[PDB]
């Protein structure tokens, strides 16, 4: 049960290595770009009410 | 890093939610292998003994 | 306003300002904006916002030489559930603090759904203490939100690894948040209780705890409170 | 001593026995808190203990000294699960935990001082092991407390 | 795992004969194989060492623990170390004329190195 209680204490880590700078920064980057395609799509929206 | 062309909204909010969530999930994983990781080390202890 | 300025400055006499359905006013001010056929900003809302809300939250205050007071608690409902809606970011970096609504303790029948997090005052400061409100007041109020926090993460903590897993701070976490949640957080619906009711009731409720499980108490307030 | 023999003791009639044990049990409800032993009882319970006289006075260690082994120590078994389950789980020493362990650590040793046939049950329980792991601690009292037990177990050999 | 209820033993003559004392033995009348072997650590081949782990560890599902004299298991340390599964879990014992030795026993160098 040690022995187990390792290997999967090493899973959670893993998991913990995928939550770190792997899915965070992924979520983070697609957030972004989304806000900027987003921003952007009404700037240009807004620009032909301007116009 | 990865981006997706084509975005609405929603897909913004149900990205940050899930953004949220993994991370108090990685918080949960954290705290559970920092326990697993004493009991662990108690049953090694426990096992040289 | 005009209303509540006439009573100060020149009836002097103590004020208080309620705005309810701010959001209706304002969806009524881009009506409005939308009169003079003005292209409207983003998400469909005036750029003077700013100094429409501008004229308004300065209608607050006390005034030297006067003694009536004219204090303002206005209320908004934010779009969609959303606090990135331009309504709550324009009376966010404005207004002095703000006092949200969680939509978890208002659907799980329980009284008034101020999450305890997202609660803050900035005259909170001068609104107790000693002559003010109570000397029991700042000490025990973080003391209870602290209580309320640690017991979310004990909340959490205990739904992963199980009840089994509680620790002595934990367990206390639980009970201090079950707690205050089924209690403190109860008030009523036109039930109004006084400061030292409350005083009162957060010592009680506080006391569910020992004494050195309270990081966030003050020795002479121990000693001079706790009975 | 009264209601304890007779208790032990004998009775044709129904009506006599039932009443004898119902009037024993009345009697050793409220004699029991004094000097109260129930007292204690809440904070095993509750799992919590505090500072207080309680197995510093030596009159309070007598008057519950009776109630200390019922039915397979099953109050001293009660006082070891509580030291052995912030022993084998949690085990995390700062404020509370550490004074609230010493503590029972100190009474635990008054306990087995008292009571000689009680040192069958610390081994079996794991509680000899748990004992001497509290030899080595972070605080100085409660690696103090713990010596103590240790000299205690080592009082009798 | 829930059908592991049984022990296998690979040891010398006195540790077979305690543990088969003990009562831990059995044949199983169908198969009318033993859950017991007498080892000699001059006698026995290092192969057949090796296919009985094998096939205690892996060809049953049956076998809950495996008992090892520690000069038998210093024989085959390699096949030890090599064992990382959970079950059956992995025990070094002394055996007669041969006293334990921690750092012999696979597993426990495993655990005791990162200690």
């Amino acid at each position: 049960a040690f022995i187990i209680l390792d290997e999967v204490i090493k899973v959670t880590n893993r998991r913990v290595n995928a939550i770190e700078h792997v899915i965070i920064p992924r979520t983070e980057n697609t957030i972004a770009y989304i806000n900027s395609e987003l921003d952007e799509l009404d700037r240009e929206e807004f620009y032909r009410l301007k116009k | 890093n990865r981006e997706q062309v084509f975005p609405t909204r929603m897909t913004l909010g149900l990205m940050k939610t899930k953004l949220k969530g993994a991370n108090q999930g990685y918080s949960l994983l954290k705290r559970k292998s920092e326990a697993l990781t004493k009991r662990f080390r108690d049953i090694t202890k426990r096992i040289d003994d | 306003l005009t209303t509540a300025e006439y009573l100060a400055y020149q009836t002097e006499r103590h004020v208080l300002t309620i705005l309810t359905d701010m959001s209706s006013y304002a969806d009524a001010l881009r009506e409005v904006s939308a009169a003079r056929e003005e292209v409207p900003g983003r998400r469909g809302y005036p750029g003077y916002m700013y100094t429409d809300l501008s004229t308004i939250y300065e209608r607050a205050g006390r005034v030297e030489g006067r003694n009536g007071s004219i204090t303002q608690i206005p209320i908004l409902t934010m779009p969609n559930d959303d606090i990135t809606h331009p309504i709550p970011d324009l009376t966010g970096y404005i207004t002095e603090g703000q006092i949200f609504v969680d939509r978890q303790l208002h659907n799980k029948g329980i009284y008034p759904p101020i999450n305890v997090l997202p609660s803050l005052s900035r005259l909170m400061k001068s609104a107790i203490g000693e002559g003010m409100t109570r000397k029991d007041h700042g000490d025990v109020s973080n003391q209870l939100y602290a209580k309320y926090a640690i017991g979310k993460d004990a909340a959490a903590m205990k739904a992963v690894v199980g009840e089994e897993a509680l620790s002595i701070e934990d367990k206390l976490s639980l009970e201090f948040l079950e707690k205050f949640e089924k209690t403190f957080i109860t008030q009523g619906a036109y039930e109004d209780r006084t400061v030292f009711e409350s005083l009162d009731q957060a010592w009680s409720l506080l006391r569910i705890y020992p004494k050195e499980m309270l990081n966030r108490i003050s020795p002479k307030i121990l000693d001079e409170f706790y009975d | 001593p009264t209601v304890q023999s007779l208790s032990e003791r004998k009775y044709s009639d129904e009506e006599l026995r039932q009443d004898i044990s119902n009037l024993k049990e009345i009697l050793e409800n409220e004699y029991q808190e004094l000097t109260s032993f129930d007292e204690y009882v809440a904070e095993l319970d509750s799992k919590l203990l505090c500072w207080s006289p309680p197995h510093v006075d030596n009159g309070f260690w007598s008057d519950n000294i009776d109630e200390f082994k019922k039915d397979n120590y099953k109050i001293f078994r009660q006082l070891i699960e509580l030291l052995q389950a912030k022993v084998r789980n949690g085990d995390v020493n700062a404020k509370q935990e550490k004074i609230i362990i010493q503590v029972a650590l100190n009474d635990i040793t008054h306990v087995v001082e008292l009571l000689p046939e009680s040192i069958d049950v610390l081994d079996k329980t794991g509680g000899k092991a748990d004992i001497m792991e509290l030899l080595n601690h972070s605080d100085s009292r409660v690696k103090y407390e713990a010596l103590k037990a240790t000299q205690a177990i080592i009082g009798y050999t | 795992a829930e059908k592991r209820t049984l022990i296998a033993v690979i040891a010398d003559e006195d540790t077979t004969t305690g543990l088969l004392l003990a009562g831990i033995g059995q044949i199983t009348p169908e198969t009318q194989e033993k859950n017991f072997f007498v080892y000699q650590e001059g006698k026995t081949t290092k192969e057949e060492i090796t296919d009985k782990f094998n096939h205690f560890t892996e060809e049953r599902d049956d076998i809950a623990i495996l008992l090892i004299n520690q000069h038998i298991a210093e024989n085959i340390r390699a096949r030890v170390d090599s064992f990382t599964n959970a079950f059956p879990a992995i025990l070094e014992i002394p055996s007669k004329d041969h006293p334990y030795d921690p750092e012999k026993d696979s597993v426990l160098k495993r655990v005791r190195k990162l200690f």
